[PDB]
Formats: C-alpha cells, sequence, structure tokens
C-alpha cells in the first residue's frame, strides 16, 4: 500500500534579540582661557 | 618694595601686586610668574 502525506516544512526558530544601548558619548574638549589684558601705564601722581 | 613671592606686577607705577594663578609660581620680586617646569606642581594661587 501506498505511504501517507508527507510532512510540511517544520518552523524557524523564534529570532534572537536586540542590541542592548550604546554608552554616553565623551564631552566636548576642555575650552582655553582668554588672553591677560595689556600693562596698563602708571596711576596719577 | 618688590612684589612678595606669589605674587607679580608688570606695570610701571602701581601700588598694588597681583597673585599668580593655579599652575605658576613665582620669588621676590619679579615682572611675570612662570610656569612650573615639567614634572612639578602648584596647586593654590599664592604659590611661591
Ligand atoms: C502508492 O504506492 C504503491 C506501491 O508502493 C502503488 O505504486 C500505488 O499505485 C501508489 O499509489
Ligand atoms: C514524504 O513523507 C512520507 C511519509 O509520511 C513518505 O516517506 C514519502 O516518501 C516522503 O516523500
Ligand atoms: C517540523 O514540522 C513539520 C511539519 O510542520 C514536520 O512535522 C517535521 O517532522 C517537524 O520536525
Ligand atoms: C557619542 O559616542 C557614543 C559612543 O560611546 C555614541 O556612539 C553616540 O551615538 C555618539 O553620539
Ligand atoms: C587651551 O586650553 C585647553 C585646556 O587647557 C586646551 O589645552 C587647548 O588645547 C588649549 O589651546
Ligand atoms: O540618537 C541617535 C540614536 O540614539 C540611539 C542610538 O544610540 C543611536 O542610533
Ligand atoms: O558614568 C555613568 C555610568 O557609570 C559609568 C558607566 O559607563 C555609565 O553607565
Ligand atoms: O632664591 C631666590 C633668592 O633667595 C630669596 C629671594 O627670592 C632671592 O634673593
Amino acid at each position: 500500500t501506498s505511504p501517507p502525506p508527507s510532512p510540511p516544512p517544520s518552523p524557524p526558530p523564534p529570532r534572537p534579540p536586540p542590541p542592548p544601548p550604546p554608552p554616553p558619548s565623551p564631552p566636548p574638549p576642555n575650552r582655553s582661557p582668554p588672553p591677560p589684558p595689556p600693562a596698563s601705564s602708571a596711576i596719577n601722581p | 618694595k618688590p612684589c612678595q613671592p606669589g605674587r607679580y606686577q608688570n606695570s610701571i607705577g602701581q601700588r598694588v601686586c597681583k597673585p599668580c594663578d593655579m599652575g605658576t609660581y613665582s620669588r621676590y620680586g619679579g615682572e611675570l610668574c612662570t610656569k612650573c617646569p615639567a614634572g612639578t606642581v602648584a596647586s593654590k594661587t599664592g604659590s611661591s
């Protein structure tokens, strides 16, 4: 006698998870300070 | 009188010496504060 109807294609796995978040991006470069004012002249006599 | 250590004065005819910011030192009266050499430190602003 002939066999039965051959089975279907079994499903795939339930699929993996996603990637976690990234770290906090670093801070901007520390800005430099300004220039010293010019040398003032003598005070009033 | 000359400026005391830790102070500088880069102008003529003034009656006040100014203090040196952190990272710089100064001996007895000098025109400008000189940065600490490589390998040495100075924390405060009255650094001598
Ligand atoms: C199913 O199989 C048998 C023999 O295995 C026969 O050929 C039948 O004709 C077929 O339907
Ligand atoms: C599919 O499966 C059946 C059995 O159910 C049989 O082995 C066939 O030969 C196959 O094609
Ligand atoms: C996976 O499923 C198919 C049919 O869905 C078949 O029964 C296989 O035997 C099973 O491994
Ligand atoms: C700042 O850097 C982090 C990596 O630590 C991340 O890629 C951010 O998207 C970026 O803007
Ligand atoms: C000015 O100062 C900041 C931090 O002190 C930084 O080094 C810059 O490169 C400089 O130009």
